[PDB]
């Protein structure tokens, strides 16, 4: 069923599972038209397709012209979200597909179980949990492909960098939440903590800083610390 | 006008005939119904005084042969029979209407409640979902499932109601997921109307047959089905312009005949919510809504 805090180190063991994240499929401005209506304009989405046991990220960029002279698009993104997802599988090999996709909005559900009917094996569930994966586009290497892109595009990344030579998925996954929850709540300071030291560098194969063991010690402490600010600061205490 | 007649009533029993129902003490002298009306299916059924566990019963249409009930000591329920000795029947049952203890279906002359009822229930229609073809007529009870249930188990007792899945290949076209899923038009006039059930007569039939073994029997796979049916047409954007009136007057009538106390479990709040206010066909209901309104306003 649902997963949660309850069963949450089922994502780290050896069945292959994705994540999904449609929040950011259907992107737009709201702006006031010449003769004072609000209207409207579409910017480039992504689908986030993500194996937390390995990192790997399948980044679908959602062109503004898949919109282009459709209604309901807000209903439209859930359905061409389910069907990038089934596309996705069905172009792996059978070795990698798979068992399991945890939808992180619960809207997701239909659309995807529709979309995956030749797959009557592959689980789809929800989650009680509320993962900060909307704030995948504060990543500026994502961001930039995304807005870049003149057609669709799949672009492939691994999330956690080199993380996994030197720490465990678990591990891994935890401090990828810490870094999109802070980020989340507060941007502009997150961003200020990874980058405060001019001589941490990302390297260009990479998403984030190349920081030692040390300083990610430093690192996830100072989000934390954002965090529960942030909080204090929005609920005064 | 036909006859069902009783050997006699060893046990205390509720009968049924259609939407009637009278009392029988034990050992009294009751030897049947007679005046039922041709032309029409006919359900007769029981509710034992001492276990209203298992309601149960029989339908028939007496143009097909001569039945009657007997009670069984050892399977402990009355059994539908046929006599095929026709000379020996019409005898038994002058025999018992000459001494009058045979009660007298009470059918009002204004009243089209059954026909309306049964429109499209046929026996050998019936037959198809309650397979038993040594007899002429057919058992259900409370606790039969369906095909459907014994897939998510004797299956010679199961009610082959026609298996409908809104979220299943048949239901969906490849390539018009959401097309399908959100208007199941294609689903109810390719897939079941033209191509299962062949014409709109059966459909109706079929839901008219789920919804009556719902309400007599408690029979909840009947109720799902019924739900499921009525469902697939609110969800359908295209549905021809004769259907959606007919539809609106058989549940006109089923809504009319369900008892008042029956309805919390009867009735499933969802189906009936989404068909009368938010599905495509919200506006074609007129009669059906007003029942609904004036006599279930809690359940919406
Ligand atoms: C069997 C096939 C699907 N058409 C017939 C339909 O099932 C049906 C119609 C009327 C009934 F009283 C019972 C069943």
């Amino acid at each position: 069923g649902a997963m949660n805090s309850s069963n949450y180190a089922e994502l780290f063991n050896n069945d292959i599972k994705l994540f999904v994240d449609d929040t950011n499929v259907y992107r737009v401005t709201v702006h006031k038209t010449f003769e004072g209506n609000v209207a409207t304009k579409a910017i480039n989405g992504c689908i986030f397709t993500l194996n937390p046991k390995t990192g790997h990220l399948f980044l679908k960029i959602i062109h503004t012209s898949v919109w282009a002279g459709q209604k309901r698009l807000s209903q439209l993104a859930k359905w061409k979200t389910a069907e990038e997802v089934s596309a996705l599988v069905r172009s792996l090999p059978k070795e990698e597909q798979p068992k399991q996709i945890i939808v992180t909005r619960k809207a997701m559900l239909d659309p995807l179980e529709v979309h995956m009917l030749d797959f009557p094996n592959i689980a789809i569930r929800p989650t009680e949990l509320r993962l900060p994966f909307s704030a995948a586009m504060s990543i500026d290497k994502l961001s930039d492909v995304v807005m870049k892109a003149t057609e669709p595009q799949m672009v492939l990344f691994n999330i956690y960098d080199d993380w996994l030579d030197r720490i465990s998925s678990y591990t891994a996954f935890s401090r990828l939440t810490l870094l999109l929850r802070a980020l989340k709540t507060n941007e502009e300071s997150a961003k200020m903590i990874l980058l405060s030291d001019p001589t941490i560098t990302i390297k260009s194969y990479h998403l984030w800083p190349s920081f030692t063991d040390e300083q990610w010690i430093t690192i996830e402490s100072q989000m934390r610390d954002l965090i529960l600010t942030e909080y204090g600061r929005k609920y005064n205490v | 006008m036909n006859t069902v007649p009783f050997t006699s009533a060893p046990i205390e029993v509720t009968i049924g005939i259609d939407q009637y129902s009278f009392n029988v003490k034990e050992n009294q002298p009751f030897h049947g119904i007679k005046d039922i009306p041709i032309g029409h299916v006919h359900v007769i059924h029981f509710q034992h005084a001492d276990n209203s566990s298992m309601r149960y019963g029989y339908w028939f249409d007496c143009r097909m042969g001569n039945f009657y009930i007997q009670y069984d000591p050892k399977d402990g329920l009355y059994k539908m029979m046929e006599e095929r000795d026709g000379a020996k029947f019409e005898n038994i049952v002058h025999n018992f209407k000459e001494r009058q203890m045979m009660v007298s279906y009470p059918k009002i002359d204004e009243d089209d409640t059954w026909y309306n009822l049964t429109e499209f229930v046929q026996m050998d229609k019936i037959r198809k979902i309650v397979r038993k073809d040594e007899n002429q007529f057919s058992y259900v009870d409370s606790s039969m499932t369906t095909v459907q249930e014994n897939e998510l188990s004797d299956p010679a007792h199961s009610l082959n109601y026609t298996v409908i899945n809104f979220k299943s290949r048949e239901a969906i076209r490849p390539g018009h997921e959401m097309e399908d899923f959100l208007d199941k038009s294609y689903y109810l006039n390719t897939v079941m109307l033209q191509g299962i059930f062949k014409n709109s007569s059966n459909y109706f039939g079929e839901l008219q047959f789920a919804f009556l073994n719902a309400m007599f029997f408690g029979n909840y796979g009947s109720s799902l089905q019924w739900h499921a049916m009525i469902e697939l047409i609110c969800s359908s954007a295209t549905v021809p312009k004769h259907m959606l009136d007919k539809l609106d007057e058989i549940l006109y009538y089923q809504i009319k005949t369900l008892p008042e106390q029956y309805s919390d479990i009867l009735l499933n709040e969802r189906v009936w919510n989404i068909c009368l206010y938010s599905s495509f066909q919200k506006n074609s209901l007129h009669n059906t809504e007003k029942i609904m309104e004036n006599k279930y306003p809690e359940l919406l």
